[PDB]
RNA sequence: UCGAGAGGC
């Protein structure tokens, strides 16, 4: 369609999305999957206050759990950094409360999961802070265990951030990348005992290209265009959304360093 | 999990490492040194058990 | 206990400028961009750009310790080629390649089923 | 023949061929008398004492002999023509750096040499690790205190 | 002690699948092999977060106060 | 039943171990190259068998995997080590209050097992992680 | 400034040995059967079977740091198909006017053996090589 | 021994090591909570006064800044806990205890120390972790290692102090030690391996890759080198673009195998000017060695030359590596089919000739040679058959080894790894040895209760003819620990032994000092040696030189 | 012992000659057997070349077997330091040893004595022979505290 | 003992200056500037005492004298403007 | 560490993004040196590597026991089956360049213990803290905020490099320094001396 | 835990390697490899 | 403080 760098869908469902990027050179791509990893932006829980713990586990152990939990930040570009907002420590628009309080009553083992989690600040009609729950059975991931008698009570305060600060802000699992699967461009030395094509599997993705004739001598000018992505979300925000915004975000860094030259 | 095999003394736990010596009562020739004067001994350490 | 704040990874400081920008010695039409608060997917993305403009002698760009966000970018251009320009231009096409990635995703998701 | 000296002449012929560009065709400019005359000068001028006396004189002919024979090996007349090519000023460049590095290789008073040689000695034996001749530490101990009974005396009768 | 939330190689969640894999484990008599594929664990840096598990909590719970 | 009998030093120098069952069996090629080239037993007049030769090693050594494929003092290293690992050294740490105590967030039982593990509650009481390990040259750190 | 030696080899054999990318050449010289030729060559980027014949020449151009092609404004110097840049490190008298002469292309090395070139290859860094099929 | 020849100091520190690249030689990476915590203490003067308010006003809690204030009658003013620590006004010729900085000398310090080279001074670095970073090419002259090894470290209270440690002790000053007549740091294994698969004549950069190692380098000229390959593509050499952190007018000749001037191999070394000419880089070229590269830089250009060409170098080098990696992997360990045949068969004939010459024993057939007994030559031939037999295996198992084998290619950069090592790990470990004899008869008449007695067996008594690859068998593994064990108690009475050894050395040797006439004496006057060395000469400044007159016929020595 | 020996064109070559090696040591009587070669003529117990062939060679032999188990390795050590410690093994007389019974028994002050070994007990000799220290030496001023005349200094510095 | 002094034409020691006395001199100096004492050449925008020692040193103008002593107790003075540096 | 006394301490620490990676996106959470591999033969850490490789792609636990009929063939047979490659190499990229690297790397689950030793538990510093009653040097051990010792050993490399003032200051400046009144003829410090 | 509680001193202990040294009847009753290391090597076992 | 034990390079 638009004169540049071409994409074309393998394969698309909610959680990941296999793709092909033409016409890129591999820089770009690189970066491309390095601010899909570290630089995009999410919500999770950056403050955890306990009022009381009576179970077996430690207060910062279920605290560094709950700041594990993937919470949602499709609308989180209408949030902003609480250390960018003018509120004392955290506003209704720089941050999401939410509350988790359970006792253990049965004489079975309780399960605390995290659809356990209610939200006690006003959303402001903004779609995220709502733990993502994928399990068929319905139920959160497990945050803890609690025998007839213990309780957990405090409230967990989610701010905006990205994974450089730390890794929970993380909204893609693992980014999948080839790129000549032939090794054409003679970019890496295959290590073998007797015969290299034999002792190394083919790739999924030699199919989507033309296998090399050996009598065709080496094509040495050619560089490396046509790479071979998966991008996985865990649900923070939609794989599409992971992507694009990522995009969108290499086009902000870039921007600021054109506005930072404008004004020197 | 708990193996027990230790005692409590004034809350610390502690544990009697075997002490390994030479078994007793038990004939043994040994050669003395080649200035000694006298050129072997066959040694008992007798212990009532 | 000695670790820094993980935010100095990309928040600039106190007096800390995005480009500190400085003459090359021994070279004429070189300059030295200090990008602060930065790593390899700006800076490679950046050398690779320029290196793309038949005009520009040479590029690269080097992070001269983990520890520190940071990195030193040196560009040679052609004379009546200002490096600045040469980095503005670069910019620019990365921010077009950009959006026509953007674009084209979108058209082929909003295609995809499922 | 390969052994320990103060000056490398094998560095400082190279320096002299790259820094004066000589051009292996060129006859010399150097006249017999210089080459001779100049080589039996230097060996005058490389000092070790400086006292002015038979005694102090002969100690110091006697500390500069070997590396003196090295140099009359390196600076000979069919060498330095032949072998070498250099010109007057290459040659009298040379006769300067060696003087130079020679006075530049004397060691200084006040140099600590004894912890020096203890320390070189002892580091390399703490590195000591494993036809019947006793070696290694075990000799050494026999060595640095006088061992009555050693463990291999041998007598090498030729 | 419990479940990680997420995997710590790459970061998928794997918090939520640990009842899901105990039951199919057991009620279904499965093997661990399958019964980590059926569970979406397709990279070994996932699946040995889950199948390398030790379930401490439940004996902590054993001790009353 | 007269099945297993204690033996100490002094009475095995009376006697002819077997390493196996196998040694038994009667001796009467396509062996495969990669197995360990262990020798013809040679003997016959058995006594006794050992258990299995695995028990020869103490509680830290069972640890270590594959202890017959390392430099000996590897693994005297690593015995010593394993008495340093972090982990869960007992459920009841809570309640216990000792001098100093370190136990690990997320303890893993290991993927390679010793099978002498088993009788030594390791699987149920780890001491490490399961972490993934490249061997690599990458910015000589 | 200007072309320094020419001729035309015949191609011995040719010795990859341990490396996978370059090999050892030897030839000999076409109709002056008197000037030898060894020399390390690229055989990935230019291929060079055995019994080939090969036109050889060495320059002294076409200090300054060096600058990519821009376009084709720049006008090469070289109908060739392999180009390489070193430095002489070593002339040898082969017999009574006989010469060899040993070049260094980064690594590569050359050794050219005869007495009809001889006020051509200097003692200079400056040396040029073009390898024509 | 305890509070007189030696004590306890203040203005010192001690933790942990670790490895940095991009950080100079004598660069020493401090912790900033142990920068807080030393202070030096700096008069005030014109020069200095700006600088000293401004660190007074950080104050202590964060660096740069001071601790304590000495006026001029000597009362001190602590800046932690006073009312006036924000209206100080300084007076001349008052001190200031400032906090370490940066490029400052301080005395680093690695224990035991044998060495003056594990006492030598370093320039600040201060650097955010909790970890002391030094560079990997002083790693030697410390013996240290990044596996938990602590590091101590002193920092000098006057002006004289800090010049002595500069100008005596720096670490560029001790590249060429005294000991040895040779340079006792060089380039080590990540770089070794690097410099090694970069120079390789295989090796090729593009463009791209080239320009950024360029940049790399600090002193670089800045004039892009002409490409080795100019027409089908623009293409360097790993050795064209490594030439450019040999400083121009080096000099450097050496042979080693077949070193033609062709060197169809690429042997030996030739470096004219700066470039590199032909040879591949190895240790040999660029580690301690004698007459290597460090040693001919320090001995023209200077000693800050050499400690730059180190930085130079490794930065290159690792950009390289990084680059394109490495590993090592079990693969790397396994000798295909047919030499693991020859292997076994070669350990079947050895066992074969011990057969042989056992029975010849036994029959009384030995003619025993003069000098030693029936059973000594019977031990001594079948010791010398076994390691014979185990080196021929390693010697098939290496001849077996590609040039992509990664141990191959570790040994033959000098990295780490030898010969024994890839004998040991793929083709057999070998035969057992504790007190020099071999598995000696603990139990009566035989090694261990699974065999039967008056057993003279290869396996019997402690030869290994499986390797760590294939697996020990259980004799084989006791046998081996009997060894290692061995080992162990070697080192641990070696260890203090020679601690002894030295301390006594030390003490022997201690007043022993050249006086300004070069007379060696000591405290008493008595002369040890009337000229230093017998010629008084410092032992660095020396190098390994060949004298021409001697050897040759007097027929060339004519010509 | 193949070792080399100058050809009559010049040259040296390998001439291989038959040596004796012994478990035992009786210099003297050895030395006086015909047939062999009493100039060259070696032992390893150097105590007894002492006693034979004068302190000289004694040293020269200590010096040879301090070279040789230094070699043993592959380590090599330049001459200058194994010299010093074998002449000053050598210099008083025989064969002071590297312990409390040699050099630590001479008049080289008392601080540096009690220093090493038999502290208390060197004290007290030293105070019962009323001995004066000279101050000069390194562990005399060490314990003083005092800038030893060591390298830096081993001078006083004035003005013009 | 009375003077034991050494007249400077009679002098046997070094006249290179040993880097031990280099180093105690611009030690010395360094500490002289430390404290507001006169420094005798132009400074090039140089502060630390060091590096004005060593500025001093190259161009010879630190007025201090080494006294250089022989085993026997005689001396011998050399002002660092006779003395040699390499 | 590891399984075979393959002790290290952390000397950096990478973000995801900088880390290598494979085709599948899997990091290392560890990186070693392969040149701590050669010198001590410990081929059972790459084995380890390999069936613990092999037991997480298929879900059974690795029979590391000693003395048994596991081969690396036959384990190396299994991890081909799986699709991997039989020795436990894998191509990786760079993760600040995305290139691929020129050598593959040998990737895999390894079972790593944390040692006692932390660095926050060992670092130490002082200045002029505090002193010991009878000897009046700083006293000993970072828990009372003690000195370090300058040992003997380290006042004989010290003396090997003619450093004076730095030994007479870190032996009397830096520790315990102190001034007596003797009298001449006497020669002791036994003199009253009363300053005020 | 375990191996403390399995530890055996020999209180002979300068070094003589005699005792330390991994005898043949420890076979099957000491630990071949689990003893501390330097100083009190091999004098200190484990069962 | 002394004495003892365990551990790290
Ligand atoms: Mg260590
Ligand atoms: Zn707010
Ligand atoms: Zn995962
Ligand atoms: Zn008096």
């Amino acid at each position: 369609s638009e004169e540049g760098p071409q994409v074309k869908i393998r394969e698309a469902s909610k959680d990941n999305v296999d793709f092909i990027l033409s016409n890129v050179d591999l820089a770009m791509a690189n970066s491309l999957r390095r601010v899909m990893i570290a630089e995009i932006p999410t919500l999770a829980i950056d403050s955890v206050e306990v009022e009381t713990n009576t179970t077996v586990l430690a207060d910062e152990f279920i605290a560094h759990r709950l700041g594990l939990i993937p919470l949602q930040s499709m609308d989180i570009e209408q949030l902003e950094y609480s250390r960018d907002c003018f509120c004392e420590d955290h506003c209704d628009k720089c941050s999401v409360v939410l509350t988790l309080q359970a006792f253990g009553e049965s004489e079975s083992t309780t399960n605390v999961y995290s659809k356990d989690l209610v939200i006690v600040s006003n959303l402001m009609g903004r779609n995220i802070g709502h733990p993502i729950i994928q399990d068929k059975e319905g139920n959160g991931v497990l945050i803890c265990k609690l025998r007839k008698g213990q309780e957990l009570k405090l409230t967990c305060v989610a701010k905006k951030g990205i994974a450089k600060e730390h890794a929970k802000w993380g909204p893609a699992a693992a980014i999948e990348f080839e790129y000549d699967p032939w090794n054409k461009l003679k970019h890496t030395d295959y290590w073998y005992e007797q015969d290299s094509a034999k002792e190394w599997p083919q790739s999924k993705n030699c199919e989507y290209e033309d296998p090399p004739n050996e009598g065709d001598p080496f094509d040495y000018k050619a560089q490396a265009d046509t790479f071979y992505m998966n991008v996985e979300s865990v649900g923070s925000i939609p794989v599409d959304q992971v992507v694009v915004r990522g995009i969108d975000t290499l086009q902000k860094k870039v921007a600021s360093i054109l506005l930072a030259l404008t004004q020197m | 999990f708990d193996m027990g095999g230790y005692f409590i003394i004034n809350g610390s736990e502690k544990v009697l490492i075997a002490q390994e010596r030479s078994a007793g009562n038990i004939v043994q020739v040994f050669k003395k040194a080649a200035p000694s004067p006298i050129s072997h001994v066959a040694e008992i350490r007798s212990a009532l058990e | 206990m000695n670790a820094p704040d993980r935010f100095e990874l990309f928040l600039l400081g106190e007096g800390e400028s995005k480009l500190k920008i400085d003459p090359d010695t021994k070279a004429p039409n070189a300059v030295v961009i200090t990008f602060e608060k930065e790593d390899h997917t700006l800076g490679n993305l950046i050398r690779a750009e320029l290196l793309n403009d038949r005009k520009v002698l040479f590029a690269a760009y080097k992070v001269e310790h983990p520890f520190f966000a940071r990195f030193k970018l040196r560009i040679q251009t052609t004379e009546g080629y200002d490096p600045k320009d040469a980095l503005k231009n670069a910019c620019n096409s990365i921010i077009n390649k950009l959006g026509a990635l953007k674009t084209n995703f979108e058209t082929e998701w909003n295609l995809q089923t499922l | 023949a390969n052994w320990p000296l103060p000056v490398n002449i094998r560095r400082i012929i190279q320096n002299a061929q790259q820094t004066f560009h000589i051009d292996h065709t060129k006859p010399s400019d150097l006249t017999i008398k210089d080459i001779v005359l100049g080589v039996k000068d230097l060996q005058e001028n490389l000092l070790v004492l400086r006292g002015k006396n038979e005694i102090i004189q002969n100690a110091q002919r006697d500390a500069v002999t070997l590396f003196c024979c090295l140099l009359r090996s390196r600076l000979a007349t069919r060498r330095v023509l032949q072998e070498y090519r250099l010109t007057k000023q290459a040659f009298d460049w040379v006769l300067s750096n060696i003087e130079a590095q020679f006075l530049r290789s004397v060691v200084h008073p006040g140099e600590m040499v004894g912890v020096l040689a203890a320390q070189s000695i002892g580091e390399p034996a703490t590195q000591m690790t494993l036809k019947k001749v006793t070696s290694g530490v075990p000799r050494l101990k026999e060595i640095l205190n006088v061992a009555k009974n050693m463990k291999t005396p041998s007598l090498t009768v030729y | 002690m419990i479940v990680p939330v997420r995997c710590f190689s790459c970061g998928k969640v794997v918090g939520d699948k640990w009842e899901s894999y105990l039951n199919l484990l057991q009620e279904d008599e499965l093997d661990e092999g399958t019964a980590l594929s059926r569970l979406g664990l397709k990279r070994y840096c996932c699946r040995r977060m889950i199948l390398t598990h030790v379930d401490l909590i439940e004996k902590f719970l054993r001790y009353n106060p | 039943e007269g099945l297993v009998e204690y033996i100490d030093a002094e009475e095995e120098e009376s006697i002819l171990i077997a390493m196996q069952p196998e040694d038994l069996e009667p001796a009467e090629l396509d062996v495969d190259p990669a197995k360990r080239i262990r020798v013809s037993h040679h003997a016959t007049t058995f006594t006794h068998c050992e258990i299995h030769p695995s028990m020869i090693l103490g509680v830290a050594a069972s640890i270590i995997p594959f202890p017959d494929h390392n430099q000996s003092p590897r693994n005297t290293y690593q015995s010593a080590m394993g008495k340093q690992a972090m982990g869960v050294f007992l459920t009841n740490y809570n309640v216990r209050m000792d001098t100093m105590a370190n136990i690990l967030y997320y303890p893993q039982k290991p993927l390679g097992t010793t099978r002498a593990m088993e009788y030594l509650k390791f699987r149920e009481l780890p001491a490490g992680q399961n972490a993934i390990v490249a061997i690599a040259c990458y910015s000589g750190y | 400034s200007n072309t320094l030696f020419d001729d035309i080899f015949q191609v011995s054999e040719v010795d990859p040995g341990r490396y996978n990318k370059v090999c050892r050449i030897e030839a000999a010289s076409t109709t002056q059967d008197q000037c030898k030729l060894t020399l390390d060559i690229n055989v990935e980027l230019f291929p060079v079977a055995a019994q080939d014949s090969l036109t050889v020449t060495i320059a002294s151009s076409l200090t300054r740091s060096w600058r990519p092609p821009q376009a084709g404004d720049r006008s090469l110097a070289d109908d060739y198909d392999y180009v390489m840049y070193g430095t002489a490190y070593k002339f040898e008298e082969v017999s009574k006017d006989l010469i060899a002469v040993y070049y260094s292309f980064g690594g590569l090395l050359m050794r050219l053996e005869g007495n009809y070139r001889n006020l051509n290859n200097l003692k200079q860094e400056n040396a040029y090589l073009l390898i024509r099929r | 021994r305890g509070n007189l020849m030696g004590k306890r100091v203040d203005f010192s520190a001690r933790t942990v090591i670790s490895g940095d690249p991009n950080l100079e030689l004598d660069q020493v990476g401090v912790p900033k909570s142990i920068a807080k915590t030393l202070t030096y203490p700096e008069v005030v003067t014109p020069y200095n006064i700006d600088r000293l308010t401004q660190l007074v006003r950080n104050g202590p809690n964060e660096h740069p800044g001071a601790k304590y204030v000495i006026r001029d009658s000597g009362d001190r003013i602590d800046l932690r806990y006073s009312k006036r620590a924000g209206d100080i006004q300084l007076q001349y010729g008052w001190k200031v205890e400032r906090h370490i900085m940066d490029n400052d000398p301080v005395l680093f310090n690695r224990q035991p120390s044998l060495h003056k080279m594990s006492m030598m001074a370093h320039r600040v670095k201060v650097i955010p972790y909790s970890t002391f970073r030094l560079n990997l090419s002083v790693t030697s002259p410390y013996n240290a290692d990044f596996d938990g090894d602590e590091m101590n470290l002193h920092v000098p209270q006057s002006e004289e102090t800090r010049a002595e440690l500069s100008q005596l002790c720096a670490v560029p000053l001790q590249i060429v030690s005294p000991q040895s007549n040779k340079p006792c740091m060089g380039i080590v294994q990540d770089t070794l391996c690097g410099i090694r698969k970069l120079t390789l004549r295989d090796t090729f950069i593009e463009l791209d890759q080239v320009l950024n190692m360029l940049y790399w380098v600090p002193d670089w000229d800045g004039v892009i080198p002409t490409p080795a390959i100019i027409k089908p593509k623009p293409l360097w050499s790993g050795k064209q673009i490594l030439s450019v952190a040999i400083p121009n007018g080096i000099h450097l000749q050496r042979f080693d195998e077949g070193t033609t001037l062709l060197s169809p191999k690429d042997n030996g070394m030739l470096i004219i000017d700066g470039q590199i000419i032909f040879g591949v880089v190895e240790k040999k070229t660029v580690g301690s060695s004698n007459g290597g590269l460090i040693h001919v830089v320090t001995r023209e250009k200077g000693p800050q030359v050499c400690a730059k060409l180190f930085g130079n170098i490794q930065k290159v080098v690792n950009f390289w590596l990084l680059h394109n990696g490495f590993s090592t992997g079990i693969g790397d360990t396994i000798a295909d089919g047919p030499t693991m045949r020859e292997i076994t068969e070669t350990i079947a004939e050895a066992k074969k000739k011990v057969l042989d010459v056992t029975k010849e024993a036994q029959a009384n057939l030995l003619t025993a040679k003069h000098g030693m007994t029936l059973r000594e030559s019977f031990e001594d031939n079948v010791v010398r058959f076994l390691n014979e037999a185990r080196d021929k295996a390693g010697r098939l198992a290496e001849v077996n080894l590609k040039d992509l084998n990664n141990v191959k290619q570790m040994v033959m950069a000098g990295s780490k790894g030898s010969f024994i090592n890839i004998a040991q790990m793929s083709a057999c470990v070998g035969q057992q040895s504790v007190e020099g004899k071999r598995i000696a008869f603990g139990f009566v008449d035989r090694t261990l209760p699974h065999f039967s007695k008056d057993d003279y067996s290869p396996e019997s008594k402690g030869f290994v003819e499986n390797s760590y690859l294939r697996g020990l068998t259980p004799q084989e593994f006791f046998f081996h620990a009997m060894g290692g064990r061995e080992g162990l108690i070697d080192t641990a009475v070696k260890t203090a032994e020679t601690g002894y050894i030295q301390r006594r050395l030390v003490k022997a040797l201690e007043d022993i000092m050249v006086h300004y006439d070069n007379t060696t004496r000591n405290s008493l006057g008595n002369v040890i040696q009337f000229i230093y060395g017998e010629d008084g000469m410092d032992a660095a400044h020396i190098e390994k030189q060949s004298l021409d007159t001697i050897g040759g016929s007097d027929a060339a020595f004519e010509k | 012992y193949d070792r080399k020996v100058p050809s009559p064109t010049g040259e040296y070559v390998k001439e291989p000659e038959w040596v004796l090696e012994t478990d035992g040591v009786n210099l003297s009587e050895v030395m006086t057997v015909p047939g062999i070669d009493p100039t060259r003529i070696y032992t390893n117990s150097f105590i007894d070349i002492m006693e034979v062939l004068g302190i000289e060679a004694g040293r020269a032999a200590l010096y040879k077997e301090v070279y040789n188990v230094i070699a043993s390795d592959g380590s090599y050590v330049n001459y200058r330091h194994m010299a010093l410690l074998v002449d000053v093994m050598t210099t008083q007389g025989g064969l002071t040893s590297v312990t409390r019974h040699g050099f630590n028994r001479s008049n080289t002050g008392a601080l540096m004595r009690c220093s090493f070994e038999e502290t208390v007990e060197i004290l007290f000799e030293a105070g019962a022979s009323a001995e004066l220290d000279d101050c000069r030496g390194v562990s005399e001023n060490v314990i003083l505290g005092q800038m030893a005349p060591i390298g830096t200094g081993a001078f006083d510095v004035m003005i013009d | 003992l009375k003077e034991k002094a050494i007249p400077k034409d009679q002098r046997a020691t070094t006249p290179y200056m040993t880097k031990y006395e280099r180093a105690r001199i611009l030690g010395t100096r360094a500490l002289q500037i430390s404290m507001n004492a006169p420094v005798f050449v132009d400074l090039e925008g140089e502060t630390d005492p060091l590096r004005i020692a060593m500025k001093e040193l190259a161009e010879k103008k630190i007025p201090l004298v080494i006294r250089r002593y022989l085993p026997d107790g005689s001396f011998e003075d050399w002002s660092v403007e006779e003395l040699i540096v390499d | 560490a590891s399984r075979h006394g393959q002790k290290g301490t952390i000397g950096i620490t990478y973000r995801r993004e900088d880390m290598p990676f494979t085709a599948e996106g899997i990091v290392p959470d560890l990186i070693i040196n392969p040149h701590a591999i050669p010198s001590r033969m410990t081929v059972a850490h790459l084995i380890e590597c390999l069936l613990s490789k092999v037991a997480a792609l298929s879900g059974n636990e690795g029979d590391a026991s000693p003395f048994t009929d596991i081969t690396v063939e036959g384990i190396s047979k299994l991890l081909r089956e799986h699709g991997y490659q039989s020795r436990g190499f894998e191509v990786m990229y760079n993760g600040h360049t995305g290139k691929k690297l020129m050598a593959q790397i040998f990737f895999g689950p390894t079972y790593y213990q944390r040692l006692r030793h932390m660095v926050d538990d060992k670092i130490h510093a002082r200045a002029r803290g505090p002193m010991q009653v009878l000897t009046r040097q700083p006293v000993e051990g970072r828990s009372r905020d003690g000195g370090l010792r300058f040992g003997e050993m380290e006042r004989d490399c010290m003396i090997a490099h003619g450093a004076a003032s730095f030994l007479k200051e870190r032996l009397m400046e830096a520790s315990d320094a102190f001034r007596v009144h003797i009298c001449g003829i006497c020669g002791l410090m036994t003199v009253i001396a009363k300053l005020n | 835990t375990l191996s403390h509680l399995r530890r055996t001193n020999t209180p002979i202990g300068g070094k003589l390697a005699k005792p330390r040294q991994l005898h043949n009847t420890h076979w099957g009753l000491v630990c071949p490899a689990e003893t501390p290391e330097g100083q009190a090597c091999g004098l200190v076992k484990n069962l």
